[PDB]
């Protein structure tokens, strides 16, 4: 760890997290944006919200965090809280309750070569509009739209994450079914500005059926 | 030396066994190292500290149910010139109590609130309690309770591995009597009617 | 506490603790972290939201070899209560919460042993995910389970492992949640039957993803059903079964279908009842609702 | 200053038990692992096993199945049992103290571990081990005779088990002395000689003498060496 | 488990020089745990070295451990009299078994010398009770390695001898050796002359000492 | 981006945050504001209370944060922390049971100019009288 320590210190000497990496003056950040569902926790009607347990993908690549691996006695990778270095400011903006924000912030995982990977936790209560005309034997359309808060394409540029499925990733073994409701399709869209302030959007669709047994017993 | 003062007891859930009530937990003891003559400051004989700055008892309430652990809220300690340090934060208990529904609305509880140092034993923090009771003295009426009574003891277990070793907790425990009337009014005695109408038919 | 000063002052000042870096001597090493769960009480299990609310003091040990001292040294000290945020930690967290509150709740002190051996005992009050089966209920028993691992460390940076008993002349490992006889009272509603503990370790995941390993422990309970049975069940089967009487009313009476069909409604009331104490699953209908 | 001190019978016929005992001074048994370690004659250090004051042992995979290491607190001791010796268990064998053991924690969460330090810093003196099917038997002492310095010496063949000790002239005579390590001959009989260089004027005028002496058969010969 | 080697196996220095021991781990040895021990004739191993650099008690300056992984490094920066013994390497860091290297003896090194060459014929005492004995002695040498072969009547001999070897001399540092012909006395008598033929680096060419029967 | 790395360091080098950002403390700060509103989350009848979510688009000048871009490679605007710089402090005078002000803070986004836009979220539960007629 004396060498990992050596090289924590010979990359973030005048490192500033909160500056955006570009070499030169309007180079982009690319971001690829991928989504694991890990539960699909309520649909609540009342609220017209869809909470969900997920963990965001996000890969990008800061030039400012490059070694040469054998000058570091071998290390080409490093595990580095996601605090100290640049993060590019993905949040989901269609969130009902306010929340904009990853449930725990963990760490990335930095390559040699300046590459960056993130998988942070999220629970997540989206806004989706409840068809409210076949209840209880509806289907729902509801979608999780990510995006740069603050950062315009001009400086970051979206894409979906894949490596290729442009689809919400779904583990077989480990994924909590919901009782209530059965997953469709599940793809994955990347939407242009129209037409800086503009920003593209990465959304997630979960296209769900409910499963309307109760209803056919109680009522 | 450690003191309980009840300001108000919440509520009590028999569904989930949890009694929620508010407290002050007075915390006393002496810091070697905060002291001072007066005659050098002015005359300067306390000041107040904040409780972030200075070592403190690390107390637990053991029973927790689903609350807080430990305080939370780290208001300022009063230091005397003596290094005496006088520590009275506020929190709210959620502590484990065995509700027995026997008697129910006529029953009777005693719930208690064991303390204790989590990570120090009694061979270097030694916990003693202010008083042979909790301070009542500023405790709001409870229109569904009556503390009939409340007493706290002090306990020191030693365990066969470690002779040299004890370990020690202050348990405050309250026996409470419930106020029937909201059950007696609301559901005993409709329940009475009915049966009283149950017999009018073989007339 | 001139001794303890000096010892903290020698253990992190003189020779430069690092809490960022692993206790490791090269990269390529992994970190041995053997965990237990105690469980201090089974708060609930909420049906309808299909959530576990538990306190558990989860028992964190682990080696840190740049925390050693001779005690001789340092006035016969061999163990330390130190602030965690000061040490290294193994940043355990419950993988599968339904809350987004992945970590302890009180973070206390680490002991920290002269031999360099590292102590922590944290409390949490945890909101898991429990899917819930419904088929027999209110003569259900539940399968609920706490998934503990990693997400800022891999299987390549930290071994997780049960704890291993050595106290006798065999070894062996802690295969169960421990439950204190003294400090342990049973949920009103619930009776642990089995409480298995188990290191689950994916073969087909890599080792540098989180996913590879974890600890789950798992808890088997039952309904004590004596609440349902006295407040539904026999008022609802008796009821429904007085309308047999109907037969035995004569045609003259009047009142036949009227006694028929107030049966139908006090059934209504009983169905209304029990549509707002289960969840709205499709896997079965409930024995109650059968 | 903790002191390992060792015991038993060092001499065994094949198929038979070795045991051996150590016992310590100036410490407990609880605070450290024991273990034992042989050195075959021209071979590295093998470690055969160890145990702690609780019994939990660990041994060797090459020697489990024979070896069984117990301990006595009562009297602070450790002791080794190897079973069905045969003559590639002949070796030096010695007890050592391995890893500290440390217990810690209270009521149900009391415990115990060893540290990772288990290097041998004390040793005890050794027992040399012996497994041969050979009988207690003395020396034959022959003379080699000398035929401006020269050679001459006596051949001290076939006894068992050893030492021997040879000396010259009652001891007076020791510059130039070399006296041979025994070998073991496919017998089971020990053989050595022992020579001395002097002046081959000295042949005419000195007397040689070499004294032999065998313990186990009360061999003592003193063997005039001439030309 | 893992299997430890030891590289110089013999180490012959002067007085006063530098010697360096590799020691060499069929596995990565976790956590830097590598002991060294120091071994001198009738005595029992003492630690010198442990976690592959920490000095024990009572142990000079002059001696230093280093190296990490796979392949570690015993220093002695100026060599005294008594630091002439065998040094053995030892991991502990990845569970038991506990494994050591086979050892490295440190010799003294001198000026080459060549052996002085004896033969020995049977006593009539030994011939007596029906064996013969015929030793070759090699007296006084250095370097250690020399080749001792036995001739009846100019024919090679081979299976019926055993060599002994001393210890280096206190003093003049070097070794003496013998080889014992073993024969029955019937064989014995079947031959004339019986030779032992040395070699040795500070012989020019081989030596042969030789009686007639 | 060393250039911007650079400005950040300059920027912040002497800057307060307390003072009001003028050349002289006889100027007005001209703040213009505007309500975005994403969704009208709720009505409450019974509690009185409107939950709707809002973005608040805050434009002002800051005068001592100003660059020339060309002795910084070119580099024109900037995303910055909220945190670090002097904001007006707005609040919903009519909240109920909500944040009065804002408390999510989002990045400011810095022209060279000084001119500041900060479009930071919020959840408004605000009180309004509820006519049931
Ligand atoms: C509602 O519920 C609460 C429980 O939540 C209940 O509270 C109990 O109240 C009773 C009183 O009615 C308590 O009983 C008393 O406890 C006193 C304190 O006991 C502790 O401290 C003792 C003193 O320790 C010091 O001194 C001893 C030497 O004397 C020394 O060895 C120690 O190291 C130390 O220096 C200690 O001795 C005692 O240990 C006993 O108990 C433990 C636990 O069972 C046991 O493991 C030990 O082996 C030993 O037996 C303990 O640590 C105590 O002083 C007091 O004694 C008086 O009464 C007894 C009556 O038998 C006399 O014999 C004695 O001479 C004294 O006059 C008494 O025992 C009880 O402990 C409370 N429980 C808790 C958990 O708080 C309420 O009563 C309930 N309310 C209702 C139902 O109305
Ligand atoms: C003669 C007297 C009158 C008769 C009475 C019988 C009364 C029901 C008995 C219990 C049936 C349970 C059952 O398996 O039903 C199935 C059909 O479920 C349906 O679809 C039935 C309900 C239909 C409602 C009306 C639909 C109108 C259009 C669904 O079952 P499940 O939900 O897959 O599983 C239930 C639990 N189990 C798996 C443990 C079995
Ligand atoms: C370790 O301890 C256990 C428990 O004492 C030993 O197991 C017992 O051995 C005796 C032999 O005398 C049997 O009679 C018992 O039935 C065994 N079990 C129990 C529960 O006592 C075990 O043999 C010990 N191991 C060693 C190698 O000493
Ligand atoms: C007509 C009478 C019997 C009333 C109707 C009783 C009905 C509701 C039945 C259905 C399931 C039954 C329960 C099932 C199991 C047991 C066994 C034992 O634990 C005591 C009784 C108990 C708990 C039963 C009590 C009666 C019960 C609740
Ligand atoms: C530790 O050091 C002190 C001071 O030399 C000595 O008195 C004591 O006995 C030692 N051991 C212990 C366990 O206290």
């Amino acid at each position: 760890s004396e060498a990992e320590g050596r090289l924590r210190e010979k990359l973030f000497s005048g490192y500033d997290s909160s500056v955006r990496p570009a070499r030169e003056v309007g180079d982009r950040v690319r971001v690829s944006v991928g989504l694991i569902l890990a539960q699909l926790i309520s649909l609540n009607e009342k609220d017209e919200e869809m909470s969900t347990k997920v963990y965001l993908d996000l890969e990008w690549t800061d030039y400012r965090l490059s070694w040469d691996p054998a000058e570091h006695d071998g290390i080409d990778s490093l595990r580095i809280t996601a605090e100290s270095v640049w993060l590019p400011d993905v949040v989901l903006l269609n969130n009902n309750d306010g929340n904009f924000d990853v449930a725990l912030d963990i760490s990335v995982v930095v390559s040699s070569d300046g590459s960056v990977r993130w998988q942070p936790p999220g629970i997540y209560r989206s806004s989706c509009s409840i068809q409210v005309t076949y209840f209880p034997f509806d289907w729902q359309n509801c979608t999780m739209v990510f995006s740069s808060y603050s950062y315009d394409s001009s400086e970051v540029s979206l894409q979906t994450g894949l490596g290729g499925h442009q689809e919400i990733h779904i583990h077989e073994g480990t994924f909590i079914e919901n009782g209530q409701w059965e997953i469709i399709h599940k793809p994955s869209r990347l939407i242009q500005p129209p037409g800086e302030g503009q920003r593209q959007e990465v959304i997630f669709y979960l296209i769900i059926r409910r499963k309307p047994l109760f209803y056919l017993v109680n009522v | 030396t450690v003191g309980l003062q009840l300001i108000q007891l919440i509520n009590v859930d028999e569904v989930n066994q949890i009694v929620t009530t508010n407290v002050r937990l007075k915390q006393q003891w002496v810091d070697y190292n905060l002291k001072w003559n007066p005659d050098d400051y002015g005359g300067v004989k306390k000041i107040h500290i904040p409780s972030e700055k200075i070592w403190r008892p690390d107390l637990v309430l053991y029973n927790n149910a689903d609350g807080d652990f430990a305080i939370v809220k780290f208001t300022k300690v009063l230091l005397q010139y003596t290094g005496h340090i006088t520590w009275t934060p506020p929190a709210i208990f959620k502590s484990y109590c065995e509700i027995i529904v026997t008697h129910f609305p006529f029953d009777e509880q005693n719930c208690s609130m064991k303390l204790g140092t989590w990570t120090y034993d009694g061979s270097v923090v030694a916990i003693n309690p202010e008083s042979d009771q909790p301070d009542l003295s500023n405790f709001m009426e409870s229109g569904e309770w009556v503390i009939k009574e409340s007493r706290g003891w002090k306990h020191s277990v030693t365990y066969s591995c470690c002779p040299d070793t004890p370990y020690l907790d202050i348990t405050y425990h309250f026996v409470m009597q419930r106020l029937p009337l909201y059950f007696i009014v609301n559901v005993i005695i409709p329940c009475l009617l009915f049966s009283f109408l149950t017999g009018l038919v073989f007339y | 506490l001139n001794e303890e000063e000096r010892l903290i002052r020698h253990l992190f000042q003189e020779k430069g603790y690092n809490k960022e870096l692993r206790p490791v001597a090269h990269k390529e090493e992994s970190v041995d972290v053997a965990l237990a769960l105690t469980l201090s009480n089974l708060i609930s299990l909420k049906e309808v939201e299909e959530t576990l609310t538990t306190n558990v003091w989860i028992e964190h040990g682990w080696t840190d070899n740049r925390l050693k001292w001779n005690a001789e040294e340092f006035g016969n000290i061999s163990v330390l209560r130190l602030p965690p945020d000061m040490v290294w930690l193994p940043e355990i967290v419950l993988e599968n919460n339904n809350d987004g509150s992945f970590q302890i709740s009180y973070s206390c002190n680490v002991l920290v042993y002269h031999y360099g051996f590292v102590y922590w005992l944290p409390p949490a009050i945890f909101r898991s995910s429990c899917p819930i089966s419904v088929t027999y209920f209110p003569f259900d028993w539940q399968n609920c389970s706490l998934k503990f691992s990693s997400l800022k460390y891999t299987a390549k940076e930290i071994t997780l492992s049960l704890k291993q008993d050595a106290k006798e002349n065999r070894t062996y490992p802690v295969e169960w949640i421990i439950i204190d006889p003294e400090g342990f009272t049973e949920n009103g509603e619930w009776e642990i039957v089995h409480r298995p503990a188990r290191v689950n370790v994916d073969p087909r995941a890599p080792l540098d993803s989180p996913s590879r390993q974890d600890i789950t422990f798992y808890l088997i309970i039952r309904r004590k059903p004596l609440f349902y049975i006295i407040n539904i069940l026999v008022p609802c089967v008796l009821i429904s079964f007085m309308v047999n009487l109907v037969f035995y009313l004569p045609a003259d009476s009047g009142e036949k279908t009227s006694v028929a069909i107030s049966v139908l409604l006090a059934q209504s009331v009983f169905l209304l009842l029990i549509s707002k104490r289960l969840p709205a699953t499709s896997m079965a209908i409930p024995l109650i609702g059968k | 200053e903790v002191q390992l001190v060792q015991w038993g019978a060092g001499l065994l016929k094949p198929s038979e038990t070795l045991s051996l005992t150590c016992t310590v001074f100036g410490g407990s048994l609880r605070a450290n692992y024991w273990s034992w370690i042989r050195q075959a004659p021209g071979k590295g250090l093998e470690w055969i096993g160890e145990i702690n004051h609780n019994g939990h042992t660990n041994y060797n995979p090459s020697l489990k199945s024979r070896a069984t290491i117990s301990v006595d607190t009562s009297k602070n001791q450790f002791s080794l049992r190897l079973s069905s010796v045969t003559a590639a268990d002949t070796a030096l064998y010695y007890c050592a103290r391995g890893s500290r053991f440390f217990y810690y924690g209270a009521g149900i969460y009391y415990n115990a571990r060893r540290d990772r330090d288990n290097y041998f810093d004390p040793w005890g003196q050794g027992t040399l081990v012996t497994v041969s099917s050979a009988s207690t038997k003395g020396p034959s002492v022959f003379p080699l005779a000398p035929s401006g310095t020269a050679a001459l010496g006596c051949l001290v063949k076939d006894y068992f088990p050893e030492p021997v000790t040879v000396s010259w002239n009652s001891g007076a005579l020791t510059s130039g002395v070399h006296t041979f390590p025994a070998v073991l001959q496919s017998s089971g009989l020990y053989s050595l000689s022992s020579v001395v260089t002097v002046p081959s004027s000295s042949l005419g005028t000195q007397t040689y003498i070499c004294n032999v002496n065998h313990k186990p058969s009360n061999t003592k010969v003193d063997k005039k060496v001439e030309p | 488990d893992i299997v430890m080697t030891q590289s110089p196996g013999t180490l012959s220095l002067s007085p006063g020089e530098r010697a360096t021991l590799s020691c060499r781990a069929s596995q990565h040895v976790t956590g830097n745990c590598l002991a060294w021990y120091q071994q001198k004739p009738d005595q029992a191993p003492r630690l010198l070295i442990y976690d592959a650099s920490t000095r024990a008690t009572g142990v000079p300056d002059r001696f230093s451990g280093s190296g990490s992984r796979t392949d570690f490094t015993l220093t002695i920066s100026r060599l005294e009299p008594e630091d002439f013994a065998v040094y053995h390497c030892q991991q502990y860091g990845d569970s038991p078994p506990w494994t050591f290297g086979q050892g490295t003896k440190v010799e003294i090194k001198r000026t080459v010398a060549a052996p002085s060459v004896f033969i020995f014929p049977p006593s009539d005492e030994q011939l007596k009770s029906g064996t013969a004995s015929v030793v070759c002695l090699l007296n006084n040498f250095y370097p250690r390695e020399a080749k001792v072969q036995w001739k009846v009547d100019n024919a090679l001999q081979s299976g019926n001898s055993q060599e002994s070897v001393t210890e280096q001399d206190s003093k003049d540092s070097t070794y003496s050796l013998s080889s014992t012909l073993t024969l029955s006395k019937a064989d014995y008598e079947k031959h004339k002359v019986y030779a032992c033929e040395v070699t040795h680096q500070g012989l020019s060419s081989p030596v042969t000492k030789s009686f007639n029967r | 981006s060393e250039h911007e790395t650079r400005l950040v360091a300059k920027l912040f080098k002497d800057y307060s945050s307390v003072v009001r950002p003028v050349e002289d403390h006889r100027q007005v700060v001209e703040v213009t504001v505007g309500l975005q509103l994403i969704q009208l989350i709720n009505v409450d009848e019974v509690n009185q209370i409107v939950t709707t979510n809002v973005r608040l688009k805050q434009q002002w000048v800051d005068y001592n944060l100003k660059w020339n871009p060309d002795d910084y490679g070119g580099v024109k605007k900037i995303h910055i922390p909220s945190e670090k710089i002097w904001r007006p402090d707005l609040v919903l005078y009519n909240n109920a049971d909500g944040d009065f002000a804002i408390v999510k803070f989002t990045k400011v986004l810095l022209q060279y100019t000084g001119h500041i836009t900060w479009t930071p979220p919020a959840i408004f539960k605000s009180y309004c009288e509820i006519i049931v007629t």
